[PDB]
């Protein structure tokens, strides 16, 4: 379930409260504005099999249930210290910060790492994605600091140069077109390509075309592997070797 | 529990949410707000809770409270009121956990106002101050090491660097509840044992041991045993 | 507008601080490379010094205008300077020491003129209005002796034709990483103290074509090497000074940020309190 | 054998023990052998060619310099260019005119 | 978005946005440290962005009373071509003032000659 | 106002005001980059502004219980002459401390002899 502009719901409730002459709080919001969002968001939860069994009078036994909520909050001027934003930050389990500066820059998804966080973390993630994503996390963490050295990176340790040209390429890879979701197999494939150093010799300007060509190649010649990855999301040596073969065979082309 | 004569630990998961709940209740009652919009009874509502946590002749209640800073602003009325009652501060940092050191307690920012010669005695005070000065000096020398390299370092500064690394790794400890993680039995260290161990490390005995002999070891008497097979 | 612009100023100061923090490390690495070049430079100069000492102080003693003492009627300097800013007060300290010595020689009625390396010296001494006879700029990193051949050639031409009676090189010295000193040292006539030997000039060198032309070329190459070595050492001192200045600048930015944050927090609390007082008062 | 050094004011070009060399002296081509008497001469621009220990052949081009010989040591003080044209006197003129303008 | 404007217009707009965003960051370094501290590519970016910033200006012939200059009308295609040309090397040699309140790119060269 | 106070007093006051304004403008650069980055005229402006700031100090007769030093009475003629002399650069060879807590400029030069 997705709530668009919970801030607008808060504005509507403030209007209702003030027309009813209820005492105002900070920023004219009523006293129980936190309660309003808290009792709404706490409904989103996963329930054990026994609750489902009791509720359905035993007609459904082995299934758990869940409701996932993606509330939307609009910060006016990048201020997360406002009232309603602070309350919603305190309530939720994680934050996806979208930045206007990054949106103006080339990275359309505009998701800002280092400030976005998910407190659930790796438990929510499939085995292969959990295995692969740590490389991206650390690569971006390292890349953030070297961005200051990017202006005069001509005089640097070659190790630092490698880290910088790897962070830059990962950031260039993370951009994605709207309305084009990628299955877990494709995300895992491109993440494997980025992490295992296959992009080391590819130019920053050409990363997107490399990704598109790789996706078309794997969709053409190796569909069963993608099917298995989408079905299971497992990872082992038998899968890493197959992916190595995929990437070596593709690298001969394009 | 205290009236039975025991010593009790009281965990408050967020005092800040207690303050916010009091603010919401007072706003609902329609009392006039105070500076930064808090309830006018903020200080008394804090004192009512905090003053009951004391040491009575029959027993004592000790409290560990998670604190949140509303905007990283330490002058905000809620932190300003809370700090007036706190006796000690324990700071956890992800940076130390990156080194694999657990518990990930920052030794430079964690403070206690019991750390005074008239309270903990002269030996404990001197050991703690020595450890803190050594770690601060190491944090200074790390900048030199990064910017210019180890060659710049004198032989006296190399000694303090090695001692600081050994101290920073001695602070690690295996917990009985973390055995599922480390796979090593937990250890309990008395105050005198850790005091003696750090005093020894600073005074230059045990200098010859490898730095890994201190990591997650426990007391120094276990560190010398670990070195014998490490 | 504390709620509007101070938050932007804080970010700008943070960014500038990070940039200076990067520049300090860049300067520290360039200092190491310049130190390696400086250490490489010395043995060629010391070997040529050994050969000129053998030729001068041998059993048979030659006489040369670049070597013999001459009375002073005009005094000359060549000065090295940075082509880039920052680097603290290095240039100004060197220039004022040079001006002190130039004023001392002016008081004796001795006309002086300058040869210039680097644009900073060019600008400063054009503002002073001292006579500058030669200039070279734009070496940057990896300076070359090939560019240096010119000004030393014209200063030599002035010296040997009588226009100049003494020549000094003005440069900073890389004592170590932490300390540098502005210095002035003589080039012409050859100031080096005499030395004595037996093996040399006993098992004497066969001279082709003749010992004198070789001595002239040797002396010219020696003074050229001296000025090249001085240039390299001044570049290393510049890098060290820039590293120090960038450390100071980063600390200054870090000190400014916290005061800006305190002011911003005071404004933030004040705005909330004022607006809530207004809201409560409006509910008459 | 003797220890050959090739150096310049900017850099050390070569260092190693050498059995014999061929070098263009000031008045003519010259060959140096171990135990050669002390000798001093300028060298005209061109190739100096070397055989290291075990007679491995090495060729080095030089713009010029001074060659000298010592008991067990041969040192070449090469320089960057001929420098005989002295075109930089023209370079010194603009430094003056730009100061006057 | 590409579905409406076509890929050419979308790419040109995104390029202009990215260049101006980069310049907004570089100007902070320039203001205190000075322009010599930038990479030569960053210097080129600053130059071309400062050109684009002025090229976006255009005289309106409903404002001749204020400016005293004739107004200009521009087609979409010519705007696209001009911004493409400024984003590339075609006009690196023209001064910054050569674009100010000019109109089409085809007459900025004329002002540069007149400047 | 030049009509009442006369031209010399007015010009001295406005010169002092402008010098101090320029110092305030330079202080933000000085805080970060330090004084070394300044131009040679800016450094002279700073040096004169600091001397002006020091000279504005004055020992009060009622403050003797605090400072200990005896109070001073300064005529308008002496203050205008001293400030005009400072701005003209006659006293640029003196240290800053020479002007601190001196009644008149002659006392300032007398303090300079003993630093």
């Amino acid at each position: 379930i997705i709530y668009d502009d919970l801030s607008k719901q808060a504005v509507a409730y403030r209007q209702i409260s003030l027309l009813l002459r209820r005492p105002p709080g900070r920023e004219a919001f009523p006293g129980d504005v936190f309660y309003l969002h808290s009792r709404l968001l706490e409904r989103a939860a996963r329930v054990n099999a026994e609750y489902v069994e009791a509720f359905t009078k035993g007609e459904v036994k082995g299934k758990t249930g869940s409701l996932t909520a993606l509330p939307i909050i609009e910060t006016q001027a990048g201020d997360v210290s406002a009232f309603v934003p602070t309350n919603v930050i305190s309530i939720t389990d994680g934050q996806i910060f979208l930045e206007t500066n990054l949106f103006n820059a080339g990275i359309r998804p505009a998701v800002n790492p280092g400030i976005s966080v998910s407190r659930v973390g790796g438990a929510a993630q499939t085995k292969i994605m959990k295995k692969l994503s740590g490389g991206i996390r650390t690569a971006l963490a390292q890349y953030r600091e070297l961005a200051a050295f990017s202006q005069f990176a001509s005089d640097l340790d070659d190790a630092t140069r490698k880290q910088l040209d790897h962070g830059q390429k990962v950031t260039e890879l993370l951009k994605q077109k709207q309305y084009a979701p990628m299955s877990v197999a494709q995300q895992s494939l491109v993440l494997f390509a980025a992490e295992r150093g296959y992009l080391a010799d590819v130019e920053l300007s050409k990363i997107g075309s490399f990704e598109a060509a790789l996706l078309a190649y794997v969709d053409r010649d190796h569909a069963p592997l993608m099917q298995e990855i989408n079905q299971t999301g497992g990872y082992n040596d038998e899968i890493e070797g197959k992916l190595k073969g995929i990437l070596d065979s593709f690298k001969a082309t394009q | 529990f205290r009236d039975e004569g025991r010593d009790v630990l009281l965990f408050v998961d967020n005092i800040y949410r207690y303050t916010l709940a009091g603010t919401e209740v007072s706003a609902l009652l329609g009392r006039m707000p105070s500076a930064v919009g808090y309830q006018p009874t903020l200080a008394e509502e804090m004192g009512v809770l905090q003053e009951r946590i004391t040491s009575t002749k029959t027993g004592s209640i000790t409290s560990v409270q998670a604190v949140y800073v509303p905007a990283d602003d330490l002058t905000d009325p809620s932190p300003a009121t809370t700090f007036a009652h706190l006796d000690a501060t324990v700071v956890l940092s992800r940076q130390i956990a990156s080194l694999g050191i657990y518990p990930a307690v920052d030794p430079l920012d964690s403070t206690s106002r019991q750390l005074d010669p008239l309270v903990v005695g002269q030996e404990h005070y001197d050991t703690a101050r020595g450890v803190q000065s050594i770690l601060q000096r190491y944090q200074e020398l790390k900048d030199i090491i990064a910017i210019l390299g180890m060659d710049e370092l004198s032989e006296e500064d190399k000694l303090v660097v090695a001692r600081a690394r050994k101290i920073q790794r001695f602070l690690s400890q295996p917990f009985f509840v973390a055995e599922v993680f480390t796979g090593s039995p937990g250890k309990y260290v008395s105050l005198k044992d850790t005091i003696r161990g750090f005093k020894g490390i600073m005074e230059g005995e045990y200098d010859h041991l490898p730095e890994q002999a201190f990591y997650m070891v426990g007391s120094i008497e276990e560190a010398v045993e670990k070195a014998k097979k490490l | 507008a504390g709620a509007k612009d101070i938050r932007s100023k804080i970010a700008s100061v943070q960014n500038t601080q990070k940039i200076t923090k990067a520049m300090e490390m860049v300067a520290a690495s360039k200092m190491r490379k310049s130190q390696d070049r400086m250490a490489a430079s010395r043995p060629y100069a010391e070997t040529m010094r050994k050969v000129i000492g053998h030729l001068a102080h041998g059993n048979l003693e030659y006489k040369h205008p670049y070597l013999e003492d001459r009375d002073v009627k005009r005094v000359g300097y060549l000065v090295v300077s940075t082509d880039r800013g920052l680097a603290g007060g290095l240039n100004i300290n060197l220039f004022k020491k040079l001006l002190a010595e130039m004023k001392t020689w002016t008081d004796k009625g001795v006309q002086a003129d300058l040869a210039m390396i680097g644009s900073k010296g060019v600008s400063f001494f054009n503002s002073v209005g001292g006579n500058v006879v030669a200039q070279v700029t734009g070496m940057g990193d990896n300076p070359s002796l090939s560019e240096l051949i010119g000004p030393v050639k014209v200063m030599l031409q002035a010296y040997d034709e009588g226009r100049l009676d003494k020549l000094y090189i003005v440069s900073n010295k890389f004592i170590n990483t932490m300390s540098q000193v502005p210095t002035i040292s003589q080039l012409l006539p050859l100031p080096a103290s005499d030395d004595d030997d037996l093996k040399h000039k006993s098992w004497d060198y066969l001279y082709e074509p003749d010992p004198k032309a070789l001595l002239d070329t040797l002396l010219r190459r020696y003074v050229e090497s001296q000025v090249y070595q001085g240039v390299v050492e001044n570049l290393a001192s510049e890098q060290a000074a820039r590293m120090v200045a960038m450390k100071a600048a980063t600390d200054n930015g870090g000190s400014l940020i916290k005061e800006l944050q305190l002011v911003y927090n005071k404004a933030r609390q004040a705005s909330i309190t004022q607006e809530l007082t207004e809201i409560v008062s409006g509910a008459a | 054998t003797y220890h050959l050094d090739v150096v310049s004011a900017e850099q050390q070009m070569f260092s190693g023990l050498v059995e014999k060399i061929q070098v263009t002296g000031s008045e003519g081509e010259l060959g140096i052998y171990p135990g050669h008497a002390p000798l001093l001469t300028a060298i005209k621009p061109g190739m100096i060619r070397i055989v290291k220990q075990h007679g491995h052949e090495e060729f080095i081009y030089l713009s010029g310099g001074i060659l000298e010989v010592q008991p067990g040591n041969v040192t070449v003080l090469a320089d960057t260019a001929i420098r005989g044209q002295d075109l930089d006197e023209a370079r010194a003129m603009e430094a003056k005119r730009k100061a006057e303008e």
